[PDB]
């Protein structure tokens, strides 16, 4: 069985043109193997890009063009757009069986930056009768997916109760998180200051509570 | 126009079967082939399987004995069967369709079947209003949320006012809190719409049979 080796990840700004490669362990890929590209979206959401034959399907961009370079299949994006970031995956025909290749990353930087929107909520009454507390921290709208988050409580840092998630895409291409303390409802009832704060590129952004 | 509809969520136990159906509209399974094809947490995509228009099917060698693909061209389905799996068959498994020359291409695919394949504990979620500690300012925007903890196996889906809210929600990615999954979603609505209107958070996990219903209510 051949293996497919794609570059892991490329990153480019946008207007290049970059090239990406799709090689066979077997030998050189060939007409013969009718190389196909797909590509991924977040959300686990694939379309078509490249056809066996290089032929595009109806309504994909004429920036992508897949081709032979020497012995490999190649995927080359003549001018590289913000849209474009995604995982892009090449797969050859063997006489019987398909084999998709391991998948290229393509970062697209210059994209505007944007601050984070956070929002603290305190535990539910429900919540409380299990004599647990968490307390959420959703993070929105932010560019880029680079985020650290600190909880304090009247002042002093915790590192235990905590977890966070890492920043995936939204549905208008800036980045989501969320983070979550967990306490007793003992503790929530003893204190009085609970605060999340979210730095996004040096500066910090914080949301507070006070029962 | 073209869809490939799958089958739901699945749990599976070591040694047991899978079962997957892919119901297509907007073309025939006469004249396109549809593929079989999965990602796992940490992978890229595998292919499995294809039945072509003709009938026809070709696999990946280490499948042809735990895989098969049918179908029914009058139902417009196509089935997915396999055998035997394991630990690292854990993977979103999808439908791709492929059409012959000049329709030569994975256009089209499916929205993925999560497939968990493990002997742990299925845990229900334990489903959290969450309101502001602090009363809304006279004509302004209000940020109501839902907290769906300690579920497995993934995935959950949430809703709010059953699907009628949608431009102001955010649905946070789950979280790993030791075995179990937690996630979170919010709506933010005019403070003329909540409290005086009922905001309620509908959320389902299929593999534990539940589908329960909070409203948001002050405090
Ligand atoms: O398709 C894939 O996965 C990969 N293909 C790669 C090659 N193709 C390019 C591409 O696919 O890129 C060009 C040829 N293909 C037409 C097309 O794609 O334009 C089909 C030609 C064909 C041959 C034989 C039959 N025989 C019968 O009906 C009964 S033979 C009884 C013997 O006892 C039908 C069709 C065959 N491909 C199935 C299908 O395309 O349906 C399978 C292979
Ligand atoms: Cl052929
Ligand atoms: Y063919």
């Amino acid at each position: 069985q051949a293996v497919v080796t794609q570059e892991s990840a490329l990153t480019t700004s946008p207007g290049e043109t970059v090239t990406l490669t799709c090689r066979s362990s077997t030998g050189a890929v060939t007409t013969s193997n009718y190389a196909n590209w797909v590509q991924e979206k977040p959300d686990h959401l694939f379309t078509g890009l490249i056809g066996g034959n290089n032929n595009r399907p109806p309504g994909v961009p004429a920036r992508f063009s897949g081709s032979l370079i020497g012995d490999k299949a190649a995927l080359t994006i003549a001018g590289t757009q913000t849209e474009d970031e995604a995982i892009y995956f090449c797969a050859l025909w063997y006489s019987n069986h398909w084999v998709f290749g391991g998948g290229t990353r393509l970062t697209v930087l210059g994209q505007p930056k944007s601050s984070p929107s956070v929002t603290l909520f305190p535990p539910s009454s429900e919540e409380l009768e299990t004599n647990k507390a968490t307390l959420v921290c959703t993070i929105t709208d932010f560019y880029p997916g680079v985020v650290t988050v600190d909880w304090k409580v009247d002042g002093t840092p915790v590192t235990q109760g905590m977890e966070t998630t890492q920043p995936s895409k939204q549905s208008n291409n800036k980045y989501m998180a969320s983070s979550y303390l967990t306490l007793t409802a003992r503790a929530w009832e003893r204190h009085s200051s609970y605060s999340c704060q979210v730095t996004h590129e040096g500066h910090t952004v914080e949301k507070s509570l006070s029962p | 126009q073209v869809k490939l509809q799958e089958s739901g969520p699945g749990l599976v136990q070591p040694s047991q079967s899978l079962s997957i159906t892919c119901t297509v509209s907007g073309f025939s399974l006469t004249d396109y082939g549809v593929h079989w094809v999965r990602q796992s947490p940490g992978k890229g995509l595998e292919w499995l399987g294809v039945i072509w228009s003709g009938g026809g099917t070709a696999y990946t060698a280490a499948f042809i004995s735990r895989l098969n693909i049918y179908k029914d061209n009058s139902k417009n389905q196509v089935f997915f069967e396999m055998n035997s799996l394991q630990a690292n068959d854990t993977a979103m498994y999808y439908c791709a369709r492929r059409g012959s020359y000049p329709y030569n291409y994975f256009d089209v695919w499916g929205q993925g079947t999560t497939v968990t394949v493990s002997s742990a504990k299925t845990t229900p979620p334990s489903v959290y209003p969450l309101a502001p500690g602090s009363a809304a300012q006279t004509n302004s925007m209000v940020t109501l949320g839902c907290l769906v903890k300690g579920y497995f196996p993934e995935p959950v889906t949430v809703t709010w006012n059953s699907g009628s809210l949608s431009s102001g929600v955010h649905t946070f990615p789950a979280v790993l809190q030791s075995d179990l999954y937690t996630l979170s979603s919010s709506v933010t609505v005019p403070s003329s719409t909540w409290p005086s209107e009922t905001v309620t958070c509908n959320v389902a996990h299929p593999a534990s049979s539940t589908k329960v219903d909070k409203k948001i209510v002050p405090r």
